[PDB]
């Protein structure tokens, strides 16, 4: 999980190109049992968090795809700039700031995207 | 309607089989739906009847799927139907028990009449032909009266209970 | 009319699973029950996270349970390993319908050791959970209005007793009487008392406490019946001596207490004549056991009477219920009634509301 | 991350929405290590069960998605009744009994329909 | 946790038997010698095996989603089927060739095979 | 413009959750420090992974950092476990202005002589989180760091309780540094980090002319913040409880408090410090007092290096005087971890690729 | 601005208020922004003022949210405003003290004038309303000339000196 | 197109861990798992070469690492090596030694101590610091299972004719190997695992003389050797150092008893199989130990922590056409043929009785005597083969279920 932010501070295009491929006596006894329990609890928490993120991405229809396009258009009524300016001038780190005021719309579109995909499959 | 006849005082065997071989709960009910005997776990509980000391069961065969009921010291009133319900089936078994004995203890001489007693059970169609091997193939009902007492008038042969093509054997007490 | 497939929906299913026991074993006692608990039982849960469920209707069947049979086998293992029969006679008794058949005698180590029944909780393994319906008006079959999921059952004592359940759980509202099928006999009666009935056994039952409980149970019976044909307690039916007598073990000695006097009341302090026998028949399996003579030390045993077992009789007036027992499965049924193992299955099936090809 | 349990006995349709965003000192150490391992087994078993479920949904042709629709008919013998009333006054727990005897059947038919669909798409 | 399997019969015969097998796959501590802690240790080993199994499955699934499969046991690509590498008859390599030795024959160049598969998925990407 | 989702974009947001301790505890030591470490921590990873980041600027605020609160609570628990006071008073004073006697509860506990030896400790964020580390040596405590680097486990911190003098860890990398929330405000403490440690030996004594040189470096750095006038002065400690007035610390044996008048008596334009072991203390963990057993007869010698200073300037009315008075232990733990921040990974996004 | 009044040597309990009940770092400052009393974690420190030997705080009350300041043996030159800094407040409190004494403790006759001494704080505006038990509410300056000595002149007076509606009971040494 | 879920194994290398049931011979290893799972694999023929196998290489690594870990814990005897004034006291060949500590008397054998310049000293104490053998620890062999960590499987070949190489008919997957007895033995194997009724000979290259020949008998043969020695033990300060004590009674060379009939019959089976390997017409002979470094010439073994060197050259020499046996003991040590420190094992009080079963034997074929006589002199000295013999059937594997295979598919 901390590997991803290695790409931060780079132009969003190069960041996404990189995103296309990321990972492609009692002394011993106590070491084995309690230390192992906690160390392994950490790994289980890691896999559970990753599975939660994967599930959330799955509800939107893009299961197991790092990059994908959903048929809902971008909400343009609120202020937004042109695509070429977006992908080049900025980088992903401050791109969270541009949508932080959209956080409610974020929570909208994050659910809205899945609502569109399920309405297309149901219709 | 499987039926058995005892000696009215002997030990008779009644078995109901369970093909499941599990040693599971079972009981015994009479024609009046009164419990007489059964198991509770791995024990033996006798139902509140009039035959508690008179009847019992063979515990050893319960594990192998055989759950019997054995009555000792039989008597006439023991003749009634019984039921097994080992899982859900009501396997019925008929019991008609009664014996035939003598009453003339010592007042017998050459030519006097002897008397026999037969416990006729209510609700049956028997025909007693209890005989002897020495030559007394006598036919009679309750009383066995013979005008002459020869050598061919004593003994005990296969008693013909004759209850629906079934035959048993028991004793007749007469000696010469 | 095309079915789809939804996921994650809440669906439960009954299943049979092996269960693991969680007993609070001190592990530093010479008594064999505790060392067995360390031998095959895990310690108890540090903190039980019981999750209450609301608006849940769950068909509870206390007689079609699995914990009762699992703990039956496990407690047989307990009694064989701990209270070892130092003269044990068992019929191997091979088949060949009549067949003569044999008995084998086995000798063992034979120490006179006190039996202290610490509670033995039962916990379902990973992936399954046990369900308990907390309604105080459970009648043994049907829906339980309130149901809660839990991982470990309440602590049970692996008591062994006949005609009187000892050290058992207490009913909350009424002294409940439960049978799988009450309309006809040959099915046991299981009773749960609100208040424990103290007893004293030494080598007495307090009156005005047992009498009021009998009043409560006859009130409950007349509630189940038509208020007529009054139930009166009577003698033991007869049969094997263990079932006819209040048989229980504490301190390693088998005490058989005649209970006819207490079941001698007709409904519209008392001392018990207890005895000790060297020859027994194990509840675990068909056979007979011989044990060592009792220790000279006076054995004082005080145990609450919490459950009572009866049997009905067929009739052509007043009801007479005979003390019953010997079926230890029914005994631990009375304590583990409100429990049911279940497995969760998120996958489900859907209505027709779709058209996609 | 698991979503094992959820809403109680309720209109199964409303619960249909609820799942979507529902979830996606030490005195003696020996008591902790033998009990913590059991809860960890429970968590990993739930994770493996979720992975198996997603795998089965995938071989049915819809992996990741939570509300999967594909072409497969509702056979009349599968306790046919009015759909509306099942939606209003029926819950998942009670409805599980009515479809238990047909569950393997519908699994098999959905499976071969997915096989036919992929065969037709390929050829 | 699908990494656990032992059936290896389809190798000599047609691979399709393995295809049926994978579809079917898709659908106490005595304390006498301190066996309590021993059971905890063995349970730790087993649960570690399970968590490493699921982690390995996810590691393989990330790579499989790099191509156009993402969890499908039976994937499909547009790369040429051999004709440049192990140019043996399809019948013999699907019905006679043992799975393991077949996989060695492939691992001669399996890395470039994966590379061409990734290129195939890249071409499928943004096809539009 | 069509919204498309990306998984794994390098996006983080600042947020606190519970961190987990990591210590290479030997677990075969009877000292209660290793006992606590092995009870409630995990072994350090043999291969810590630190990925450097380029062209990234993050705003660090050590003063409002909250991981320090977590470490302070954890060390309070550690001290409750390790040093067990066999006479303990804790004011209750239940209130319905000295309304009641507020009588101190008089818990009495076991009184064993257990060695208390500090050991290195690491804090690692739970999975799904990152611990940023500012590598810039010019970091003045608050504001942006031009260069940052991510590592799950911070550098080994020795949890060491001490007033008036930090010691046993956290050496400065390049230059002596001065940090403060508000250097103008008198109340806020001033943390000073030493580039070179000065060895201090205390026995049942500090190296002179190395203390002088470090002090000169400190006054230079202070004048850098000030106007090079108002000559810095050190003098008698301010006054109050013994723990703040004099250098208080413990090393295996019983804690003791040492006069520091000789240490701070210079005006900037071998030193022996009388030290007294006391059994009567005011607990730093919570308000109250404690009494301990008399110290062991065996000679107890402690070797340490004074890597840090805590100074508070006098009120303004001229010249500036600095006195050592750092008692709030949160300050000591802010000094060691001034450059670490907990942050949460949020690897999702939205972009206009036009399908 | 809350104002409290002293008796030239008594104890005064200035009070802050902790809106959080957490015992967080605070500092007691004077009008010249010189530290007097301060919290440091769970210890207590005194800044370089004229009250280092005099200042004190009831330590036990901190955890409940009370941060008092005690100035025993108060003197006139110490009369200055004091400020808490609990979390972000600049709660300003003022302390005023002036001592009423008699230069002629015993040199007095029947009808001889009497001289009182009020060591007032410089830069203050007291209102000396000497509420004397003779019924003479004297409104005067530093000294009060009593032109007559009667037998009723005994008893301790209460010269309630108001300053911006701030009153407090007073016990001055007038004994006969 | 890819076929996920397919069973494939690539022979790999992984660090297996202990499984044991103060003494360093039984150190804190993991307890042996309670229900070792075993799954048979039908129709699976797995290639093997336990000479070159990755399991044997990595097992050498694991064995060497564990022996290194297991040697250190005992305390050392670094400075005690000094000049010793000793006088000699079936020649006994025992020297009583005095060293000036303020003089102390101790007992050393002739072979452990050589002349220096009467004046006597240890062979290599100056060159290599000598290590004392801890009295608490005892040199005892116990069955040690080997377990593969998670993500690795252990393959076991259950074939009687296996010979350790080539295809194996029946294989199985097992979590933990069967108990391995770590036993020190040269030109012979003690208390190892019983072999198949037919006798196996294994060699990396049958023609090569350099490659050793290892033979496992079908039936164990009794090898019990006794040393009737009544020794005592002394507390001589260096810190209380603990050394050899005075002797009561008469010393006897440890005599070992072997049944001549069963030994002859086992080697008769052996020469039958050797005729199979080298030609039945060729006449096969046996000879005594070849020679070389004293340790490798003689059979070296340990009982009760005491090492006896059976240089019973008559036993290995069995000249053919195709009883009690004396042995020495040693107190100085070169174990695993290490050039480093030499630990020192002082004697244990009381008679030493060692009972064991002969389970194997190692020879080295003479260079070719071509088809006329095939002398097979006992060869050994490399401790690799002893553990190598016990686990010929085991290998490590990893699973890579990512098969790719060419099937027709178009899709989109
Ligand atoms: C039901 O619950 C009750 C508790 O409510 C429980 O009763 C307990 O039984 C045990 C077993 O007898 C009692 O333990 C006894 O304690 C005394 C005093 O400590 C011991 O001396 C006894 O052991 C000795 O007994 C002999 C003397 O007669 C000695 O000769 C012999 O060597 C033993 O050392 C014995 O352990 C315990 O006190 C009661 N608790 C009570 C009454 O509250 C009962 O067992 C449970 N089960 C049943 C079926 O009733
Ligand atoms: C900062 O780091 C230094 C690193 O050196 C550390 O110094 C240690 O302090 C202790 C206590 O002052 C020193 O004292 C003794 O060292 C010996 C040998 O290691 C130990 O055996 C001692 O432990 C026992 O001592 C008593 C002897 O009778 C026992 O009664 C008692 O119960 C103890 O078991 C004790 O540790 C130690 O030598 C140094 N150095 C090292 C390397 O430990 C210092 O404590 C740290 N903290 C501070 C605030 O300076
Ligand atoms: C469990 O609960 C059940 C409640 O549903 C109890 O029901 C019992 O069911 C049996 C049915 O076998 C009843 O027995 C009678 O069955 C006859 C059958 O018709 C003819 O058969 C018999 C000969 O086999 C003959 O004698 C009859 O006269 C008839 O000619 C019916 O006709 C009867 O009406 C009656 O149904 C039981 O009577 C009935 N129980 C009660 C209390 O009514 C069942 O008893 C319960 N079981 C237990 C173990 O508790
Ligand atoms: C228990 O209550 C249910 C409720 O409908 C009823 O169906 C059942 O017959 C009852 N059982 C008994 C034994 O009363
Ligand atoms: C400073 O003290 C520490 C003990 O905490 C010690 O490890 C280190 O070597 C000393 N010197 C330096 C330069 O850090
Ligand atoms: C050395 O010891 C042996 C055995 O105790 C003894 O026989 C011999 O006399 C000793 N040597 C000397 C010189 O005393």
């Amino acid at each position: 999980f901390l590997g991803f932010l290695g790409a931060a501070g780079s132009t969003m295009g190069a960041a996404s190109m990189t995103l296309t491929v990321q990972a492609r006596a009692q002394q011993h006894l106590l070491k084995l049992t309690v230390w192992g329990i906690k160390q392994l609890q950490a790994r289980v928490l890691a896999v559970e968090r990753y599975l939660r993120d994967q599930q959330l991405l799955g509800i939107w229809g893009c299961s197991g795809k790092l990059i994908c396009c959903t048929n809902v258009p971008w909400n343009s009524s609120w202020s937004n700039r042109n695509l070429s300016e977006i992908w080049d001038n900025m980088t992903w780190l401050q791109w969270d700031k541009e949508i932080s005021n959209y956080t409610q719309i974020i929570y909208g579109l994050l659910e809205e995207s899945q609502n569109q995909q399920e309405k297309n499959e149901q219709d | 309607k499987k039926v058995v006849l005892g000696k009215k005082g002997d030990t008779v065997e009644l078995t109901c089989t369970a093909s499941q071989k599990k040693s599971i709960q079972f009981h015994w009910k009479n024609s009046n739906q009164i419990k007489i005997l059964g198991n509770q776990g791995s024990f033996l509980t006798k139902g509140p009847s009039k035959l508690n000391d008179r009847a019992d069961s063979r515990r050893s065969l319960w594990d192998q799927g055989n759950f019997p009921l054995i009555i000792k010291n039989l008597k006439i009133e023991d003749s009634d139907t019984y039921i097994c319900e080992v899982e859900d089936q009501k396997e019925e078994v008929q019991l008609l028990v009664f014996g035939l004995t003598a009453n003339s203890d010592t007042h017998l001489l050459q030519g006097q009449s002897l008397t026999l007693t037969l416990e006729s059970p209510p609700g049956s169609s028997p025909s007693v032909q209890c005989r002897s091997p020495r030559g007394k193939n006598i036919q009679g009902g309750k009383t066995l009266s013979v005008s002459q007492l020869e050598l061919q008038d004593s003994g005990t042969w296969t008693c013909t209970v004759l209850q629906n093509q079934k035959k048993v054997e028991f004793k007749i007490d007469i000696v010469v | 009319l095309w079915v789809t497939v939804y996921y994650g929906v809440p669906v439960w299913k009954d299943a049979e699973t092996t269960l693991f026991c969680a007993s609070d074993a001190k592990a530093y006692e010479t008594e064999k029950h505790n060392v067995w608990a360390t031998h095959a039982c895990v310690p108890t849960d540090p903190n039980p996270q019981e999750i209450h469920l609301e608006n849940v209707t769950e068909e509870f069947n206390m007689w079609k349970n699995n914990m009762v049979e699992q703990m039956h086998t496990d407690i047989i293992s307990l009694w064989d390993q701990s209270l070892k029969p130092c003269v044990k006679l068992t019929p191997l008794c091979v088949t060949l319908r009549l067949i003569n058949c044999n008995t084998s005698a086995i000798t063992q180590a034979c120490p006179k050791v006190s039996f202290e029944p610490i509670p033995i909780h039962y916990c379902a393994p990973a992936g399954f959970a046990i369900l308990k319906c907390k309604d105080k008006k459970f009648n043994g079959t049907g829906p339980c209005p309130s149901v809660s999921t839990v991982q470990c059952t309440h602590g049970i004592k692996p008591v062994v007793s006949t005609q009187l359940l000892l050290n058992g759980s207490l009913a909350e509202e009424e002294v409940m009487i439960r049978s799988e099928n009450i309309t006809n006999n040959a099915k046991n009666i299981l009773v749960q008392f609100n208040t424990p009935v103290q007893i004293n056994c030494t080598r007495n039952v307090s009156k005005a406490t047992w009498n009021e409980t009998l009043g409560k149970v006859v009130k409950q019976l007349r509630k189940h019946f038509g208020n007529n044909t009054i139930i009166r307690f009577a003698n033991s039916s007869g049969g094997d001596l263990e079932v006819t007598t209040h048989s229980f073990n504490c301190g390693g000695e088998f005490f058989y207490c005649n209970t006819s006097g207490l079941f001698n009341s007709t409904w519209i302090s008392i001392t018990l004549p207890c005895r000790i026998k060297q020859i027994i028949n194990m509840w675990q399996r068909i056979g007979q056991a011989m044990y060592a003579p009792p220790i000279q030390g006076v054995i004082r045993c005080v145990s609450n009477i919490t459950g009572l077992i009866l049997t009905r009789d067929g009739g052509s007036t007043t009801e007479t219920f005979r003390p019953g027992g010997g079926d230890m499965r029914d005994n631990w049924r009375s304590e583990l009634y409100k429990y049911k193992v279940v497995k969760i299955e998120p996958l489900g099936v859907a209505p027709t509301r779709c058209k996609r090809r």
